[PDB]
């Protein structure tokens, strides 16, 4: 899961 | 933006959410990557009450909205990362196309109100955690 | 509906405007037919930063949403009716279209967000009240 | 002007  | 406001709500992805987010938390779920806070303002957004399987997202690495086409929620095996360990994600639609670091929270939305958020991708998938079913959003 | 509501504005017919209107009223024009009230909370439109000349309504008399190609504002004599006395109403655009009695309020949009309100119509033609000069509602 |  991603939030970069 | 990064964020579905619908009523007094804010939807957003578990893993960006703020202090304030926990401050006045309403809902969150690790195995869905959401949570849900509370707002003192009304929101604009409606969500989308359909099975719509296309639609249109927002990137924000391309500062572009861009049509897909997305899997029906399934439960798929997500490799760890800095933010959850490997795990089952539920609710989490597939799409070919574009990702890259900062995506998350990118709004899904079709002709009957918002799909769906940002939540994976790699390997040339997109991965929406959808909100459909959250009912009591709206 | 009826309304445009844009930040804490709501922007309304004039002869169509309510005591809370009045109560808290920010401007009125009764040659435009154009009332501008404070609200508390934040609203949801647009005011559209353009020039279009096509875009979509809604007509209440048919709860429908219909495609429209109106005229550039225009001062234009407008008959006496129970609303105003004969007079001349700035700012209004003409299309050809259906209109019944109730239909004024009905909110006309492109795709840079609200351009007008429906105020008059008759002998097959519908008048918009356009707002897109208004830039300080926005 | 309309509002009827
Ligand atoms: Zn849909
Ligand atoms: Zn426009």
């Amino acid at each position: 899961t991603l939030g970069k | 933006s990064g964020a579905i406001y619908v009523g007094n709500f804010r939807v957003v992805n578990r893993h960006l959410a703020t202090h304030n987010d926990w401050a006045n938390l309403v809902w969150e779920d690790s195995s869905r990557d959401l949570l849900v806070s509370s707002t003192t303002a009304q929101g604009c957004d409606t969500i989308a009450r359909c099975n719509c399987q296309t639609g249109v997202y927002y990137c924000n690495s391309r500062r572009k909205h861009y049509p897909v086409s997305f899997s029906k929620p399934s439960l798929i095996y997500v490799e760890a990362s800095e933010y959850y360990p490997a795990r089952y994600q539920s609710h989490l639609m597939l799409a070919q196309g574009h990702s890259e670091p900062g995506d998350a929270g990118g709004i899904l939305r079709c002709q009957h109100g918002v799909v769906g958020i940002v939540s994976t991708g790699g390997n040339g998938l997109v991965g929406f955690a959808d909100v459909r079913d959250l009912l009591w959003l709206d």
